[PDB]
RNA sequence: GCCGGAUGCGCAGGGAGUGGUGCAUGGCCGUUUGCAACACGUGGGGUGACCUGUCUGGUUGAUUCCGACAACGCGUGAGGCCUGGGGUGCAGCAGGCUGUGCGACGGGCGGCGGCAAGCUGCAGGAGGGCAGGCGAAAACAGGUCAGUGAUGCCCUCAGAUGCUCUGGGCUGCACGCGCACUACAAUGGCGCGGCGAGCGGGAGUGCCGGGAGGCGCGGGCGAGGCCGUGGCGCAGCAGGGAUGGGGGCCUGGAAGGGUGCCCUGAACGAGGAAUUCCUAGUAGCCGCGGGUC
């Protein structure tokens, strides 16, 4: 997927996140407005639509892992969404992301048919390939 | 209806199962400074005397 | 593929070799013990033990040598299958430092003065073709104060890669009426192209020039 | 002390072949003669005190040898 | 399908082993693969020199490194046995996989 | 058809480059085109090489640069060395050689590390 | 609690002791050293201890060398050396791997010094004091008897200074001190998106949960940060995270341990006299992994 990269990365993200919100294919949890998103974070995310903006970021990470011909799970994906925890007087150690909402945000990407599992790894499917193709045609 | 812990009058069934003191140097009977690395289980002070005899090079 | 697994099994062959060489020295303490070498990666493990006397150590016509081989089959599960030990005597008894180390230990047991002991060995080292020998005797030789008397002669290197080839050093400890005496014997080896006497590769600073004629 | 059952069980064992015992007393069931270890060391400690067998120690393990001179006595 | 795997800590010994084995393998087969050398699996132990706390932070680093070599072919099991008899005068650890 | 591979590297950042006789000049470093690089210092350190050599030498040459390892700034000098090394290696293989000597003398006088590796590695002290 | 109080006819004696003595010792290690020193053979000077050799000077990181020389020849140490690091020749094989070599010697050039040793600048070059390793003789009443089935001697051995179990302590706290950690914020902090290392190469996965965590399969990993951007906006303030409260977990037989959530939100606004470390991929900043577990 060479044409994935030939548009701007963050400009892809709200175009992707606004797609997942408009098509209603990712569903909000009950406590979405108060999730720390890691145990290293100090506040909840300030953005009201942070949940979609992450769903665009996760689906982009599965897109590039398919471009690298590599399989990615939820636990390895949380490491990409971890920050460095202010541990008080101790040195600030890197901690992992919150796995719980990442698992549900990928299950909604299975319901839309974007992400189809291959063995024990979920992979991007042809439906995810096509629907990105109209998006990056428009960016 | 609680589980009663199998073992002594106190809780533990078998001591020398955990921590420093379950393990020892395999040469000099000590609990001080065992190299468990690479499954050696001989102490710091013995490992100098036997190092190149194992095949370790200083280098 | 694990790098932790491969290193662990090789030193497992190593850690028994350290125990076995430690065992043989306590086993053949009445004899001279000159070290051992092991070939363990075959299905028969071949143990070569170096003792100055060959006919005594094998013992009642292969009896005690199999008797000590029997308990070594029991102790080490690593290649419990096949072990064979066979003794050899050192070619030059002077050039092995442990052979000279246990020699003066026997002299100090017999209350022989160490000065008479130490010139007896360093003469016998020099007449056996070795290049240099230092003898370090540490302990309460005269009186309660302990001195480290250090006899030396000849070329003995201390630094270089040639150190691990050319000097072979020994340590034997003596327990007496008075206390503990440790006797270090470090001996330089003569260069010989056949390795029965010394290292095959020369010391790196030495060079040879051919002749123009 | 200890019953004569496992006393002579290792004593009859020594007449054919030599046994070695670790000093691991909380370890039970010696690999050859499955008897508690602090039993079997104490009688061989009696055997060296009666000067029958010879004991060689190396790395937590005692290598006990009965030399042939005392064999025909027993 | 034979996988001749051999591992050794000394390199001047394990290169004499692969040289005489390749002198033995070219007598047998010309489709024999060349000697491939896998990653030298190396390990280090860092240790304080003093048996007490009187000195400076004097740390002695000891190292072990085992060198791996491999051979791959598809031969007869009688040839595998005469290969096996050939590599027992060598102190290199030998293990074979027939898959 | 025509394709060369040259590598440049900083501290532990290694960078391959592939120069081909494509339709129009393009530099897609790490599968990302030069105009859309998020790091502008990555882009400008490529662009001043094009400014030094001049755009007429990059007429049809497509550079698909990949980089891995190292940090952010050592990735800049990894590809900057690899971009110039693959440029001169294309002229040495597929074009006339006296221009390649003309280009190499231009870059070496410009900056030494454009065409040769910086030997300066992370050399850590002991305790 | 238990007797590893064996054994020789209650005694003898062995054995044990993290009991004492490192000022009785071995070994090892530290320090002199981050040094450049040490010594012999023979000869000479002196009655002799000693001196020369081992030096006026120059030089070198080096008693390294040039040189003059009653010294001449040697030897350790220094160097040479060994390992890693960069450059590429060949060979073999498949975050590429590992064999074999080459490549730098201060060689070339210029100027000083000229039996010169060498110093210094430049060119060429991947590289012109790279980082380690071994490391002389002599010492020290350096440290270790608490690494030791290394140990002399002294003391203890049944109401034990033995072993083991349980609980407590080694974590007590008006106080003095060493080394570090996190800071005092805007060159910052917080929230998202984007890009992201090396040593080490075993681990991810699916599901539940807000997090910690859990469960079930199971050949298998990547950081602070930086960039973009939103908020705060000089405030003891969204700086700082000390202390404390309530809840959830993990490990373990057992929490004073660790982790997670909420809340409380201390001193600290640049630190006295003093004082440490450091010359390039270095200091510093910044995390990560391993030993311990
Ligand atoms: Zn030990």
């Amino acid at each position: 997927m060479k044409e994935l990269f030939m548009v701007r990365a963050d400009a892809l993200n709200e175009a992707l996140a606004g797609y997942l919100k408009s098509k209603n294919i990712v569903k909000l949890p009950e406590n979405f407005d108060i999730i720390k998103t890691s145990h290293g974070k100090q506040r909840a995310p300030s953005d009201k639509d942070w949940y979609y903006k992450r769903a665009a970021s996760i689906f982009r990470k599965l897109l590039i892992a398919m471009h690298e011909e590599k399989r990615i799970g939820v636990k390895r994906l949380s490491r990409k969404y971890g920050c460095a925890k202010n541990r008080g007087s101790r040195p600030s150690k890197h901690v992992d992301g919150s796995r719980g909402h990442i698992r549900k945000i990928m299950q909604d990407l299975e319901r839309a048919g974007l992400i189809v599992k291959d063995g024990n790894y979920r992979k991007v499917s042809d439906m995810g390939i096509i629907e990105t193709g109209q998006l990056i045609s428009q960016i | 209806n609680i589980k009663i812990k199998p073992g002594s009058y106190a809780g533990r069934v078998d001591t020398r199962k955990f921590g420093r003191g379950s393990r020892s140097c395999r040469a000099c009977f000590t609990h001080r400074g065992i190299i468990r690395q690479y499954n050696l289980y001989l102490c710091r002070r013995c490992f100098r005397e036997y190092a190149l005899e194992i095949g370790f090079k200083k280098v | 593929v694990s790098t932790k697994q491969v290193l662990s099994k090789f030193i497992e062959k190593g850690i028994m070799k350290a125990e076995l060489n430690e065992f043989f020295s306590k086993e053949f303490e009445d004899e001279v013990y000159s070290g051992m070498e092991m070939k363990p990666h075959e299905i028969p493990v071949q143990i070569t033990v170096r003792v100055n006397k060959t006919h005594e150590v094998i013992g009642e016509r292969k009896s005690r040598l199999n008797r000590i081989k029997h308990v070594l089959m029991e102790r080490f599960p690593l290649l419990r299958t096949g072990v064979e030990i066979n003794v050899e005597m050192v070619k030059n008894k002077g050039l092995c430092p442990k052979t000279q180390a246990e020699y003066i230990k026997a002299k100090l047991i017999e209350n022989v003065p160490f000065r008479r002991a130490v010139n007896s060995v360093m003469r016998s080292i020099k007449e056996s073709g070795a290049q240099g020998c230092v003898i370090i005797v540490s302990g309460k030789l005269k009186g309660q104060r302990a001195r480290s008397v250090k006899y030396a002669d000849g070329l003995l290197i201390h630094t270089g890669s040639s150190k691990e080839d050319y000097v072979k050093e020994a340590l034997s400890v003596v327990h007496l009426k008075q206390g503990v005496i440790g006797i270090k014997v470090r001996i330089m080896l003569p260069y010989d192209p056949e390795n029965v006497n010394g290292p095959s590769k020369v010391i790196s600073d030495k060079i040879k020039i051919f002749e123009p004629k | 002390l200890i019953p004569t059952k496992n006393i002579l069980a290792v004593k009859r064992h020594m007449l054919e072949k030599r046994c070695i015992v670790v000093e691991d007393t909380p370890k039970g069931n010696h690999p050859v003669l499955n008897i508690p270890n602090l039993q079997v060391l104490n009688i061989m400690k009696s055997l060296v005190s009666k000067r029958y067998v010879k004991k060689t120690f190396c790395w937590r393990h005692g290598y006990y040898f009965l030399e042939d001179t005392a064999v025909d006595v027993l | 399908s034979v996988d001749i795997n051999l591992e050794g800590t000394s390199v001047e010994e394990i290169e004499k082993v692969c040289r005489d084995f390749y002198a033995y393998a070219k007598t047998l087969v010309p489709d024999m693969g060349g000697v491939k050398r896998l990653q030298t699996k190396k390990g280090k132990i860092t240790t304080r020199r003093s048996p007490c706390g009187e000195g400076t932070n004097t740390w002695s680093r000891y190292r072990i490194s085992v060198h791996r070599r491999s051979f791959s072919a598809h031969l007869y099991p009688s040839v595998l046995e005469k290969f096996a008899t050939f590599l027992k005068g060598s102190n290199v650890e030998i293990s074979l996989v027939i898959k | 058809e025509k394709k060369v591979i040259a590598i440049g590297q900083k501290k532990t950042a290694k960078a391959r480059s592939e120069c081909m006789e494509g339709d129009v000049f393009s530099v897609t470093v790490n599968n990302v085109p030069l105009r859309l690089l998020p790091d502008d210092m990555m882009a400008s350190k490529l662009r001043d090489i094009i400014t030094r050599v001049g755009l007429k030498y990059f007429e049809n040459l497509v550079f698909s640069i990949t980089v891995r390892g190292g940090g952010p700034v050592s990735k800049i000098y990894a590809v900057r060395q690899a971009f110039a090394k693959s440029l001169v290696a294309y002229y040495g293989t597929y074009m006339d050689e006296w221009t390649r000597q003309e280009i190499r003398s231009n870059l070496l006088s410009f900056d030494k590390f454009t065409l040769v590796a910086d030997p300066r590695r992370a050399e850590p002290k002991k305790y």
